[PDB]
């Protein structure tokens, strides 16, 4: 299982950072990291694709990275927009694809 | 498979092949370990166990020596795919020949013969050691050299090192002919128990495992190696072996010969220049146009997408009516008609124009028709063989469904251009109307 | 015209200094090797130094190892020797010449252009 | 045994002057030759080692190379304290015969 | 520092017994060979012969094999050469030095020259 | 040989070769014998004999994964002479592959090591059994591994068998670094003794007997092998030796160098684009565009007929009336003056315009000659060497016959046309007036 | 180094390359004495002694047969350069052929394994003796084979000499594959002493003698070897070393790649065709089109002299403001905007057009920057990688100084020919205006 | 050192040779000989390169060799204008490039 904090909090244009602690059958076992957001009532959208790479069209200031069996989505400059669950994601050697436990956050 | 062919163009298209697509590099480090072999010295005299160790030792030697420096589409995208293979090797072995990253590979490796390793350059290569000469020279070989004495009457040492050495003679041999990047994995850089064992390292799906497992030939074809160098007595070297994290998407391969008719005894003659394989690779169709790029296996065509230009989706236009689309479909036309045969997967195209006799047989019966002047397509069905004059050619036997996609042909169709008439590689609006 | 002219030579007292130029000019000057050639008064021809087409390398005759310094400036199209410790056997004219070679059979270079030389003294 | 001709007998050059000694075995022996200096009155000191290899300490001005047969050995900028007499030295196979000494004056 | 000091100088006439030593110091004594090396006055190095201390195995040249023998005092790291009769040729310096490895054989540290003259 | 100087042209036209043309194929199926070694096992520990055990049964094991997959006229017909090969060849293998017919290949070769059988599909193939290494391990290996013991005290046995097995692991090798198909036939596929005896059976005239007798290493160069696959302990794999069912006809070679000429100062150019081989076959003109294919030993050119493209007889008038013919004689034509040295046969072709100074030299004499600026033909009489500024080509020392066909060059006679000036790969009268 | 990006036609130039070309020849005559062997014969029975006597005996037989015989520039230059080599050392081996030659040869060396000799033809050749299979066969082999019955119990001889013999089994299998000229120079024809002692022997200044002895395999690589013979039972074959007798002159290397722009939506592209290798030899520009000619050492190019093309000293004027030079400068043009990365030594050029998505990133921060369509040259230190679609490109991590050399591109600045608007190596003004 | 004999001399017509004796260090090393012209009070003139070819505006008559140890310069046809020093050049393995001891002609 990979797994990330139930909550974090910030107030506005705080730095929160989300961790997505996974183990030696996925993230340590070299697959990549992904990170979705999910606001209220919607399909998840991609943030970060390949540990850190950003789509298109994502706020600069969503930033991660990943090291060892751990990554992280630095969300600079907290903003209401963000609002949202946050989702992790990697693949399993034994499971193949793994979200993560999913983070509230909340501004 | 299919295949169509396209009368409009005397080209055929053959679908249905899927597609395996290198997209990054998987690196295993090796620590080949040499042993103790310079503290050993044969000093009495010719031997048997002096002539191998000295090979080895002077094969050591000059491994020291040995470093790595630390529009006509097929040359330039042949060009490209070599030149991005080896920048990505090479700074991958820039990492590692950091002294700190070579201890760490080396401590990893003391109590295990494989690890598992990130880089300091973040990579997370796999590590293995090859010990067996080490094993020998330090428990047998340097207890058999009393004193410099070596001529020992054991003729079983002798022999026995003569098989250890083996592998690491074959390691020197390729690496320093190649100047410290061979083309290829031979056996002496990766044994296939190696190779085995790094396929299922690597971080990669279990349809790719499979896959890779199956067609190992063809992962050991893709990697090639080059030397980090010799420290200590380890030689360290690495193999980037491929990941083909595009697999399973639709290919094709397009092939062509010589368009003719004799407008007013003029051979006004066209020839398709898009050639070769084509794939699309995740929603973008890649033209692969270099015959090195791109081998096949049944359906599997296994291609670098280093080698892939992208081409408009729109140019599959030209497989369905070239005549007509205004994408800019490349020809050559001219005046000559040239008469030979394509063989395609699943028949042969056969371009038989004034001159050339062309007729096909089967083994059963012989000559079964005498093919008309025009280009002619002929299943494998059909007939065994073409010949063109005396030359014959034998069709590729294989079950498949052809099709006919009818048409008069362009050359037939449209009036060549007055001048120029002969133009080489040009969209085709320029040879016709 | 392809021309070599030789400049700075004159009279120097034993022990002293002096630092020969010779400027190059109708010829893509940092294509070919240089050289400087002296002739003491009515001897014959003694090489002294030469250097590369990029100055990778440099040669001395053991009269000349230590004493001299040859330098180029390939951007000046200018050909130097710096000189120092210069006795009187020094006094003789100075010939730069350009230097080239034909590979095939062995490289031994030939002196195709040669300057007029400048004379040097080296007497009190 | 394997004889150890070293040539020429005796050199004379000057400070910075790029000297070179030579050696040549009678028969093949790799590598493993050894270069020493002798100082006159002292005992020998190795300066190279296996054809090519500085030995600790010693002044990296010295330098040598070969293999085979033949072998050579370079003080790439002569210094006055390189003046001595300098042996070859083979070891691949017993007896460790020592060439002739070259005198460096 | 390992340094290997010598004997000395000693005189004899022809027909005496005599042996050389040297204390090596500052290693471990038994685990590189000492070699014996001549040198006529003026002339080349000859090569004499060595001894493994661990266990007083000996190699010599073959000019040498019965007329010189090495050995060690290992209870004082101390190497001797020694011979039966000096005949009047063989005055010279000898110096012992120590065989840098087992593998590659060069000689590293040297003793000052020990000089035997020999003559009536 | 011949060798006509075409004034006009600047190229040279050497005659007097003689075909050797493959035309087809003759199979050579082998049987080589493994022997009994999957019921050997050393057991007892590391031994010498083990380690050449484990290298055949593994060796072995490996192969049994192994198996085959199944205008610029240069790229065409290369890529025809490469497909025709494999498709001839795999047809065959398909056919032997079947039970039916290994089994009657084996069982023809159960008395004698040499036998001639049909297929089913109507192939005469000759087959051929090596059984060395089977002798080997049945007589002497099984006789000596008692009950698993294998570290004996013979070590007779331990060398010996790597002598034995040593083709065995050759051929191993080779075959799946080609995943099943070799570019050409190795000592390990097929011995001096096995390619002489197949010469010797194959059903051809007795001129062609003797000459590929005598050119063995080329028949050994245009063959190829085939792995078959491995059924029981033999690996069968088969050799297609060529067959020269054309020979003795006339061939010739064109070399051409730029013809340049300054109509008013600026140059003109024209390279002849349709060098390389012709032969005449069975009256046709065949031109052989491919580097690759065609070579020379004596007079005698090696060539494969499925790499030849077929042309008008009247395409030697482009050896004559270049400038007066109708025939579209192809080549280039643009502005830049290249200054080149083509090495014909008999001597060299040497271009030198505005710019370098080319001369011609002998060893004994020094410079003979400074050449006039203009296409110039130096026999190998003339002189020893020709230089292009300071590079130095030396001529082939051939004797021969050296002929000028005369005539004011096409370039200085004819006006260059105005737009497009540069054409590549045209017919002739596109590039003037 | 030094890359000058130049803006105006997306083509690098990477200048202060220095160069090493080779303009000669130097010979090496090697004697291999094979030895007394067709004196010995085995006739007890099956051994190991029989068994490598005969692969010898059959060996040297089999030599004794095997004998040698005695514009799109890239075509052109590697078709001369490999014909000029061949014809030089053919032309020196017809003078060793010679009886009373070989025979001044073997003399020579009857005293000392290297002699210096002076050919009759004027060359100074060196001549080298191998001889240690000799001395075996003498010394060794003719005592223990005895009155024939040769299957001794003395294994340590048949050791041996399956030892001794492999380089000259070697040196008959390299030689018969290739027909008597081998491509290349292995450690068989040639070892690393010979090669570090033929070196020393060449007639060369010093900085040569150093160059190539630290280089040395470049010396091997770009060397090849003639077989002379078989003279008694001695095989004579000579290698010919390079003599690098210009180094140290400029060189440079241009890239480039298309630089489209559109007009109405209209694509207009131009590429540079006179990509490649440019070096200033003896006061001449001079280029070398095809990609075997040269080959990289740190800053060294090895390129060779009989490859260039001697190239106007005004075509460096396509190298800054092509928009108005005079001289031809060769472009292709047309319509169809290939998207590609260009890797050169010190970044790339990244052509980047309407559909890809291009974008730069670097390892520690994934996408710096999503590029401009365009052409666009990226330094290796503006980023690690640079992604065409999902192809990513890693970049040389090399340091040097980049420059860009501004200027509206000519596709973007001049209007295109209605017609032809394909062209394929043209001069550039026929493209634009 | 690169030896020539210190003068030789001839009627106008006659043929003069002027031998360059080396040693096996230099021209014997296989090195080439280039011979150089010096009329008084001028910069030398290469009349020889490569033993025996000739730069273009030197007269026909000069003519030249090279075998074993020796070159040797025959001016043919010998003139007025020949009234001046010849030397000889090699390279020389130690030395490097070496001239000779240089020969006068007289006429
Ligand atoms: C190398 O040395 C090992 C360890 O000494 C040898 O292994 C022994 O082999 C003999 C064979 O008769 C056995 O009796 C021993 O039990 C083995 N183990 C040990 C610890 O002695 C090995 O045989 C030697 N030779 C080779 C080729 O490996
Ligand atoms: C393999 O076995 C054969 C016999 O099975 C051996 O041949 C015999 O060798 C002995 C000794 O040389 C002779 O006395 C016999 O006459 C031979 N023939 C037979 C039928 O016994 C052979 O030597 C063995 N080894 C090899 C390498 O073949
Ligand atoms: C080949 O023959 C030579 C010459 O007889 C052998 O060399 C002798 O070997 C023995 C044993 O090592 C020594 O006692 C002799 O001193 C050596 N020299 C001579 C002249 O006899 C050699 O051992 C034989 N074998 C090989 C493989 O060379
Ligand atoms: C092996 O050689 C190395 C070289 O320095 C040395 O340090 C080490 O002690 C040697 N070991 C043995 C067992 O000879
Ligand atoms: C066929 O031609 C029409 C008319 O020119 C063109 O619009 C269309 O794109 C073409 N269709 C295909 C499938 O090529
Ligand atoms: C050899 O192996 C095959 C396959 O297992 C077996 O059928 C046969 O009986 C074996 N023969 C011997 C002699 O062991
Ligand atoms: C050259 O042209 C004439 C007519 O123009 C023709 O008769 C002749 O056959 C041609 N040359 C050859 C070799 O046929
Ligand atoms: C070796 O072979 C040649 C030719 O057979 C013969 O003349 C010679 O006498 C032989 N020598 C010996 C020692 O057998
Ligand atoms: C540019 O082209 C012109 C053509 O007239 C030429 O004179 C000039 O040297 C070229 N280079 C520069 C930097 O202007």
């Amino acid at each position: 299982v990979v797994t990330q904090p139930p909550s974090v909090s910030g107030a506005p244009g705080q730095r929160v950072t989300i961790s997505c602690t996974g183990s030696s059958s996925n993230i340590g076992a070299g697959y990549d990291v992904h990170w979705y957001q999910q606001l209220p009532g919607t399909a998840p959208k991609l943030l970060i694709y390949d540990n850190n790479n950003r789509p298109s069209g994502v706020p600069d200031r969503f930033s991660a990275s990943k090291s060892g069996t751990s990554a992280s989505l630095a969300i600079t400059g907290l903003q209401a927009e963000d609002e949202a669950d946050y989702y992790c994601q990697s693949y399993d050697r034994s499971l193949s694809g793994v979200f993560g436990t999913g983070t509230k956050v909340t501004v | 498979l299919k295949e169509s062919y396209l009368e409009e163009s005397c080209s055929t298209i053959t679908e249905g092949y899927l597609s395996v697509l290198r997209t990054g590099w998987y690196t295993n480090v090796f620590t080949l370990e040499v042993g103790d072999v310079e503290n050993l010295t044969c000093a009495d005299g010719p031997s048997l166990i002096k002539t191998e160790l000295d090979l080895t030792k002077s094969a050591l030697r000059e491994l020291r020596t040995v470093s790595a420096d630390q529009f006509v589409l097929g040359a330039i995208a042949c060009g490209v795919a070599t030149a991005a293979a080896v920048t990505a090797g090479v700074a991958i072995a820039k990492c590692i020949r950091l002294e700190s990253e070579v201890t760490a590979i080396k401590n990893c490796l003391k109590k295990t013969n494989e690890c598992v390793s990130t880089l300091g350059c973040g990579v997370r290569v796999l590590a293995t050691a090859v010990r067996e000469l080490k094993d020998f020279v330090s428990k047998n070989l340097t207890r058999a050299i009393n004193k410099n004495k070596c001529d020992i009457p054991d003729l079983k040492m002798a022999v026995s090192f003569s098989q250890f050495n083996r592998r690491f003679l074959n390691v020197v041999r390729q690496f320093s002919d190649n100047a410290g990047i061979t083309p290829a994995i031979s056996k002496d850089l990766m044994t296939d128990a190696e190779l085995a064992r790094a396929i299922s390292n690597m971080p990669t799906s279990a349809g790719q495992i499979k896959l890779m497992l199956e067609n190992r030939a063809m992962v050991r074809r893709k990697g090639f190696g080059i030397l980090i160098g010799v420290y200590g007595s380890s030689v360290i070297y690495m193999v980037q072996l491929p990941i083909f994290g595009v697999i399973d998407t639709p290919c094709w391969i397009v092939k062509a010969a010589p368009s003719c008719s004799e407008k007013k005894g003029n051979y006004a003659c066209l020839l398709r220049e898009d050639q070769g394989w084509y794939c699309q690779n995740a929603g973008s169709t890649v033209y692969y146009p270099c015959e090195k790029d791109c081998e096949t296996r049944g359906d599997h065509v296994f291609c670098d997408t280093a080698a892939g230009i992208n081409v408009a989706e729109q140019s599959k236009e030209c497989n369905i009516n070239i005549s007509t689309t205004n994408y800019p479909c490349k020809v050559s036309c001219g005046r000559h008609p040239i008469s030979m045969v394509a063989l395609s997967p699943l028949g042969a195209l056969v371009a038989c124009y004034k001159g050339v006799s062309c007729s096909i047989g089967s083994n059963r019966v012989g000559i079964i028709k005498q093919l008309n002047k025009g280009c002619s397509y002929i299943t494998n069905q059909d007939a065994d063989t073409v010949t063109i004059d005396n030359t014959v050619y034998q069709l590729s036997k294989v079950e498949g469904e052809q099709h006919v996609i009818k048409g008069r042909p362009v050359s037939s169709s449209f009036d060549p251009v007055k001048f120029p008439q002969d133009q080489f590689n040009v969209a085709l609006d320029q040879c016709f109307e | 015209e392809v021309q070599l002219v030789e400049s700075g030579g004159g009279l120097v007292k034993p022990g002293g200094s002096l630092r020969l130029s010779c400027a190059a000019s109708g010829f893509t000057f940092s294509s070919y090797s240089m050289n400087w050639v002296r002739q003491a008064p009515g001897k014959g021809l003694e090489w002294v130094s030469s250097i590369s087409a990029s100055s990778s390398y440099s040669d001395y005759a053991d009269s000349a190892k230590g004493r001299f310094t040859i330098s180029r400036d390939n951007a000046k199209t200018s050909l130097f020797l710096q000189m120092n410790s210069l006795r009187a056997e020094d006094t003789a004219i100075y010939f730069c010449a350009r230097a080239r070679a034909t590979g095939y059979s062995s490289i031994t270079p030939y002196f195709d252009i040669w300057g007029q030389g400048t004379l040097v003294t080296v007497s009190s | 045994d394997i004889q150890m001709t070293q040539s020429p007998s005796s050199l004379s050059a000057s400070v910075g002057d790029r000297v070179t000694i030579t050696c040549q075995a009678s028969q093949g022996i790799n590598y493993y030759l050894n270069w020493y200096q002798q100082k006159p009155g002292k005992a020998p000191k190795v300066l190279i080692y296996d054809a090519s290899d500085l030995e600790t300490g010693v002044p990296s001005r010295f330098s040598g190379g070969g293999s085979g047969t033949h072998f050579t050995f370079t003080i790439s900028s002569l210094q006055t304290e390189d003046i001595g007499t300098y042996y070859c030295q083979q070891y691949d196979n017993l007896p460790f015969t020592f060439g002739q000494g070259t005198r460096l004056e | 520092e390992v340094q290997l000091v010598q004997s000395g100088a000693e005189v004899k006439k022809p027909g005496e017994s005599l042996r050389i030593s040297c204390k090596s110091s500052g290693y471990t004594f038994t685990t590189y060979w000492i070699t014996w090396v001549r040198q006529m006055p003026g002339k080349g190095l000859e090569w004499m012969g060595r001894i493994d201390p661990s266990d007083s195995y000996t190699d010599y040249s073959p000019s040498f094999k019965g007329h010189v023998t090495i050995s060690v005092d290992k209870s004082i790291n101390t190497a001797y050469l020694q011979w039966g009769s000096l005949k009047s040729s063989d005055t010279a310096i000898f110096y012992c030095a120590r065989q840098a490895s087992s593998g590659k054989i060069y000689f590293d540290y040297w003793g000052q020259g020990t000089l035997v003259t020999v003559s009536s």
